[PDB]
């Protein structure tokens, strides 16, 4: 590992390893890439927390290799769910297609831990995970005259966070 | 002027204070029999007169200074042994409302020689340790039987200690005296 | 095993170039960049410093993560503003 | 108290297909995906007590 | 009596893992000699989830067979040396201790209670107040106060030993011809170095290893640490020793060569320690310092 | 039989005897508990091995067992030393051994003291369990009675005074009861193994350990660990628990009051309020109206009046959040809801049932609304009856309910509604280049005036000491212009809903200062605050 490491390009060598069945689209191997390898969780009890995990979103035209590539992360990556969080816990996951279940990922976005009250029951969850979704613009092909929020069914802080 | 705390009683320390001004007997170990003490509080031929081994009386806190020191030993009051404290203990149980006739002194007397003479007792101390105590929870209980007769008069008292009154002195007198407020209020 | 760090030297720049982004979005009148920009520079830094096994981030680390948030953020804007962003914007898309 | 012996490496497989009634207090090797699981509970070892784990 | 830190305190278990002289013989900073720690308790008899409960609540019956387990198992891993006698104290029924945990008790007190010239003040001032923190817990009315001392000896012990793995680890120490160099430039915390006390400490533990591991080369040791408020290194001049169980005694020569070097040099230095075998040395001098200093025949 | 009495002596005999330094610790502590009548008594493992180490070996071994003996010693204890009648004491242990994850619990612990912790999660509510009962024989009509103790027993058969084979019923009418309570304990969350749900437990306490607890929080627990009936040969697992672990001063308002005749105290709270954020004064002037409101009142004929304050922002997502934490009671929200409910309430389905959103669960305190554009269709009409009569009321599908709604509503958004507000004001920018230097800067230092909880508490002390009245002078200025701006407008609207909103902010004002009457110098800066425009 060292011995690689220490040659020059070692970066880019493994984003052309990433997803090898699949020509072209580059920028996304990388984003892919960054994601699976993430960064580091920092917090200050002094008001303010960073998480380590990257979240990616994809807009994907029809048969432009979306899903094969998420089908080639759930083969990578150590541990993932494919589409529950809870089996995402420090892993991966991931979203082919796409109001509860955004309704949970909005929680999910802005917390890293889950909380959830029933019958007078209390009990808390960890989702702690990196997220890789990928959705179709608003019907059948995406209209690059206008910005995103035309092209997708989202709310303002999910395209922020 | 004087602190709120010491309007209408006395502090522990000077209860402490007034039970130190006792006599007290006492083996010495050196003689000053033929400077000298010239004392003004106090007898002051005792103190120029002792001889080695002798026994002799002297105020207590003269007793507790010297017995600082290895110059002197403290002999223990007769009341204070485990057989009259078992005797004591007995009377208590046996008449269930009269308070036995133990010395004014005797809760402060104790919890002084236990620390500064604990060499000198001939009981073992951890039975006197135990009889005390026994002897302080009878009495409380018998207290508190008595305090179902505050009234608009009058009290009697017998053989309670000195420190065990003064425990108790801010509560009766202060609820006693609001009886009689009452009470003289519909007279008037 | 790897878990990168910063170093404090070239944080100067990364503070004067997210400044200048503001300024340049707000000249425009786009949508403004923010704090969560801002962290996600670093925290894909801390990423590419991972992937070659440095316990260091990099100039070329910050580098290459302003370039990926840098052209995610103009992807996502109107065509007119669009061209505004990339011609102002090509010494952080293309240069450095 | 006591030690018990782990058997691996048995040379032959059924997959739950091939198991008959000549099968029955013979050794056999399986494979397959577990469905379902309980939570574990001790359970009585002789019929003075003594316990062990059961799932 | 028994050379494990702190048994009375903690558990059997840390007892072992802990102990200076443990370490030297089944070399705990690496994994071959854990499993050696583990097979021994294995085979004494003990269940380990046992060995680790807190001695006061062990069970009564492993408590009074000790003495007569150590007998048949200590030989075979060549650690005879454990036994020992020594003093005991107990008083009414707050338990019993021996000197030689009270002694580790004090000690930690001392290191742990609670431009240039002014920081050196503080520093020299706050390190005065522990003797006073000190002076107090030697009453037996205030044995609150030493409970906190014990506790204090636990986490010191603890900082010390994944100090030493580190430096073994990573091998810094430097193998020069008439003495040993090791000098710390970095760590988890490098601010408990600071302390006198708490050098010696590490010292002590660095010369065990070194005493044991192999049977050559009885050498002088030199230790430094970095401060990053002074820029300067509070350097320890370091004896070796023999093994336990083994004749005139040895002496500390540091003292005249620091002497030496320090009268000659241009280097900026400072010498006001009781022990003379401790001084500090600005960061660009050590180099310096350390030249003329093996380039002498005084060493 | 002789080994009952020797047990139960020698516990007595600690009791009577366990000195540390000069005090009776136990003595003391059972005389105390008696006088607030209390009947139990808290022992400490490590005093008990200290005093002597084979009790607390026999402890140890057989605990369902031994510890009714030691509960009875209390008892015989407690009579001497307060009697020249009592029940059965309960005995509570403290102990510092080694702690037990949830997790490893297993068969090898079975009837052994246990000391574990993690988080409450459910709470039964109390039953009654017999502890002295009596008996009647149906045949012969004879009479007895039996003492049960509640460790791990079923009615005799063994008939008196033939007799039958089953003659005997209880006497309600003469027996003696205690409380008992059911419990669950969840594993700490920072244990788990990751992609699993945590493992629980279930627990019973009974007497004083009952109603000690409340759903949510963590907890240390000390019981013993056991089995009941309820696969062969195969039983469940609990536990007994025998121990648990888990207005303003003088000096404070001292402080408020120092602070309430401070010359620019105003001033200070302004600028104390999202400090970070360039310039807009009068919004963060307007947010210190909205934290202290107005003056309730009720009159003779019933009608009453508001006493809230509304406020419309039109950099802002930052002032809601810095709201919501200096407020003493807070609640945040996007314009869609939490749920169907939406902000307000609805009606859903299988009967139907009614819930309310983020109007309803804010009562009492203040509400803050994210995107107030986002707002639903039924929440666009029912804000109305929540802003004007702190009021929402349903009548469908047979519900017929009203719900209370009295909370202060701050709000944003990028109309006829901007009518029910209070104050509207539109956010300002500036671009200083230092300014975002700063913040990249500190946003790195985390990567690598008055204080809030100072102010809150100020707020808080306000809200409760004073509630202030105007004073004539203010009456008139107030009523000549109203009729002065109304008289303007007319020559060129102005209405009663608008005048009784200036009277509160006028109010709002008066408050800081703890004067008991408002001024002319309050009315005069709320009609320059007036200016929303
Ligand atoms: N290099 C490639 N580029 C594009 N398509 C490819 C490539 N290689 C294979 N394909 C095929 O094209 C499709 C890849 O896009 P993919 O998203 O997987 O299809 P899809 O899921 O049916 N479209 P969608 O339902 O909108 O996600 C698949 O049918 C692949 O078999
Ligand atoms: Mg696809
Ligand atoms: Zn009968």
């Amino acid at each position: 590992f060292r011995k690689i490491s220490r040659d020059r390009g070692i970066i880019d060598k493994i984003i052309s390893s990433m997803a090898p069945s699949i020509y072209g689209h580059r920028d996304i191997k990388t984003a892919v890439a960054c994601s699976l390898f993430g960064g580091v969780p920092k917090n200050v009890n002094g008001k303010h927390s960073i998480r380590g995990d990257i979240n990616v979103l994809l807009l994907g035209d029809p048969g432009t290799a979306k899903s094969q590539i998420l089908k080639y992360v759930e083969k990578t990556a150590h541990r993932a769910v494919f589409a529950a969080l809870v089996l995402a816990d420090k892993g991966v996951c991931l979203i082919d297609e796409f109001d509860q279940d955004r309704t949970s990922i909005h929680e999910a976005m802005e917390q890293q831990s889950i909380s959830i009250s029933k019958a007078g029951i209390v009990t808390t969850l960890q989702a702690r995970c990196s997220i890789i979704a990928a959705a179709n613009p608003n019907g059948g092909r995406y209209n690059s005259t206008l910005p995103l929020a035309q092209n997708v069914s989202l709310t303002e802080p999910i395209l922020s966070r | 002027s004087l602190p709120a705390h010491l309007q209408q009683t006395f502090s522990p320390e000077e209860i402490q204070f007034i039970v130190e001004n006792e006599p007290i007997k006492i083996f010495p170990r050196i003689t000053t029999r033929q400077t000298r003490w010239q004392l003004i509080t106090t007898d002051d031929k005792a103190l120029n007169n002792m001889v080695a081994m002798r026994s002799t009386e002297v105020v207590l806190w003269i007793a507790l200074l010297l017995k600082q020191q290895s110059k002197c030993s403290i002999v223990a009051p007769q009341w204070l042994t485990t057989k009259e404290l078992d005797r004591k203990i007995q009377y208590e149980k046996t008449h269930p409302d009269r308070f036995s006739e133990l010395p004014w002194n005797w809760l402060v007397l104790a919890r002084i020689l236990f620390n500064k003479a604990k060499d000198d007792f001939h009981d073992p101390i951890h039975e006197l340790r135990g009889k005390i105590q026994d002897l302080r929870e009878i009495r409380q209980i018998k207290v508190l039987k008595g305090l179902k007769y505050l009234n608009e008069s009058h009290l009697q008292l017998d053989n309670l200690s000195l420190l065990e009154i003064n425990e108790l002195r801010p509560f009766i007198t202060e609820i006693m005296d609001k009886l009689r407020e009452i009470h003289t209020a519909s007279l008037t | 095993k790897i878990y990168p760090k910063l170093h404090q030297m070239d944080m100067d720049k990364v503070s004067r170039v997210y400044a200048d982004l503001r300024r340049e979005s707000i000249s425009t009148g786009s949508f403004p960049i923010t704090v969560r920009h801002l962290e996600s520079i670093l925290r894909i830094a801390e990423s590419f410093a991972k992937m070659r096994l440095s316990e260091f981030v990099s100039s070329y680390d910050l580098d290459r993560a302003i370039k990926v948030v840098v052209d995610s953020f103009v992807d996502a804007q109107k065509v007119s503003v669009r061209r505004q962003l990339r011609r102002s914007f090509a010494i952080y898309t293309l240069g450095h | 108290s006591e030690i018990h012996v782990r058997i691996s490496d048995f040379p032959t497989i059924y997959s739950l297909r091939e198991l008959r009634e000549s099968n029955l207090s013979s050794l056999v090797r399986v494979t397959g995906v577990v469905t379902r699981r309980t939570g574990v509970f001790p359970q009585l070892k002789y019929v003075k007590t003594v316990y062990r784990n059961y799932q | 009596d028994y050379y494990l830190f702190l048994l009375r305190h903690s558990s059997l278990y840390d007892s072992f893992y802990y102990s200076n002289y443990v370490n030297a013989k089944l070399s705990l900073w690496n994994e071959n000699g854990k499993k050696r720690l583990h097979k021994m308790f294995a085979r004494m008899g003990i269940p380990l989830s046992t060995a680790q409960e807190t001695w006061l609540y062990m069970d009564h019956s492993i408590k009074r067979e000790l003495g007569i387990i150590f007998d048949k198992n200590l030989d075979r891993y060549g650690l005879q040396d454990i036994i020992r006698d020594g003093f005991v104290r107990t008083l009414g029924y707050r338990g019993s201790i021996s000197a030689s945990e009270f002694v580790e008790a004090l000690t930690a007190l001392l290191e742990v209670g609670n431009n240039s010239a002014q920081k050196l003040t503080n520093l020299r001032k706050r390190w005065v107040s522990n003797f006073w923190l000190s002076w107090d817990a030697l009453d037996d009315r205030k044995v609150e106060l030493l409970n906190r001392g014990i506790q204090l000896a636990q986490d010191l012990q603890r900082a010390i030993f994944n100090t030493g793995v580190a430096i073994l680890e990573k091998k810094l120490i430097k193998h020069l011809r008439i003495y040993r160099l090791c000098v710390l430039q970095d760590g988890p915390d490098l601010d408990l170095y600071r302390n006198p006390l708490t050098l010696l400490r590490l010292g002590n533990w660095l010369i065990e290893c070194c005493a044991e591991s192999e049977d050559k080369q009885l050498l002088p040791m030199v230790l430094a640490s970095i401060d990053e408020n002074t820029d300067t290194y509070l350097v320890a001049g370091l004896t070796p020793r023999y093994p336990r169980g083994l004749k005139k005694p040895i002496l500390n020569n540091f003292s005249m060569a620091f002497q030496q070097i320090t009268a000659e040099t241009d280097a900026k230095v400072r010498i006001d320690n009781f022990e003379s075998s401790i001084i500090e040395i600005r960061r660009e001098d050590l180099s310096p310092f350390l030249e003329k200093l093996t380039l002498s025949g005084l060493l | 039989d002789d080994d009952n009495t020797e047990i139960i002596k020698s516990f007595k005999n600690f009791i009577l005897e366990f000195r540390l330094d000069s005090q009776f610790i136990y003595r003391d502590q059972l005389r105390n508990n008696i006088l607030v009548k209390n009947y139990s008594l808290t022992v400490n493992m490590e005093h008990l091995i200290g005093y002597n180490e084979d009790i607390y070996k026999k402890l140890s071994d057989e605990p369902s067992d031994i510890i009714p003996l030691f509960e009875t010693a209390i008892t015989q204890v407690a009579k001497r030393i307060s009697i020249l009648s009592l029940p059965t004491f309960q005995l509570i242990l403290n102990s510092n051994a080694n702690q037990i994850p949830l997790r490893d619990l297993d068969s090898e612990h079975v009837s052994k003291i246990v000391r574990l912790s993690g988080i409450i999660i459910s709470t039964s509510v109390l039953s009654s369990r017999a502890t002295y009962l009596s008996i009647m024989c149906r045949n012969c009509r004879h009479t007895t009675s039996i003492t049960i103790n509640n460790f791990n027993v079923s009615l005799p058969r063994s008939c008196l005074s033939n007799c039958g084979p089953d003659p005997y019923i209880i006497i309600h009418e003469s027996s003696k009861f205690i409380d008992q309570q059911f419990l669950k304990l969840q594993e700490i969350p920072e244990l788990v193994p990751v992609g699993e749900m945590p493992r629980n437990l279930t627990m019973t306490c009974d007497r004083y350990l009952t109603n000690k607890v409340i759903p949510g929080t963590r907890v240390t627990i000390v019981g013993i660990y056991s089995i009941y009936n309820s696969g062969v040969a195969i039983r469940t697992p609990y536990i007994k628990i025998l121990g648990i672990q888990s207005m303003f001063t003088e000096e404070e308002e001292e402080e408020f009051l120092q602070l309430s005749r401070n010359p620019k105290l105003y001033e200070i709270l302004t600028n104390s309020i999202a400090p970070s954020i360039f310039g807009n004064e009068d919004i963060k002037k307007a947010i210190v109206c909205l934290l202290m409101g107005g003056s309730k009142k009720i009159l003779p004929d019933g009608m009453r009046l508001r006493g809230d304050i509304n406020v419309l922002l039109l950099a802002k997502s930052q002032l809601l959040k810095f709201v919501e934490k200096v407020s003493p009671i807070a609640v945040y929200t996007s314009g869609k809801g939490s749920s169907a409910a939406g902000l307000t309430a609805s009606v859903q389905r299988r009967e139907f049932y009614l819930e309310g959103g983020a109007m309803v669960l804010a009562d009492g305190g203040v509400v803050c609304i994210d995107e107030f554009d986002k707002m639903r269709d039924e929440d666009r009409v029912a804000i109305h009856e929540a802003m004007e009569q702190q009021t929402i009321s349903i009548a469908k599908a047979g519900i017929t309910t009203v719900l209370n709604s009295r909370t202060s509503v701050l709000a944003a958004a990028n109309t006829t509604i901007l009518s029910r507000f209070d104050m509207i004001f539109i956010v300002k920018d500036d671009h200083n280049e230092e300014r975002d230097i700063s913040i990249a800067n500190h946003v790195i230092n985390i990567h690598t005036e008055i204080s809030i909880e100072k102010m809150k508490r100020y707020i808080t002390y306000c809200r409760l000491k004073c509630a202030p009245r105007l004073s004539p002078q203010a009456a008139e200025k107030l009523s000549s212009n109203f009729v002065t701006i109304r008289k303007q407008l007319l020559i060129n609207p102005i209405t009663i809903r608008q005048l009784e909103a200036i009277i509160r902010i006028t109010e709002s004002l008066a408050k800081l200062e703890l004067s008991p009457i408002a001024q002319e110098r309050h009315v005069d800066e709320a009609i320059r605050l007036f200016q929303a425009s």
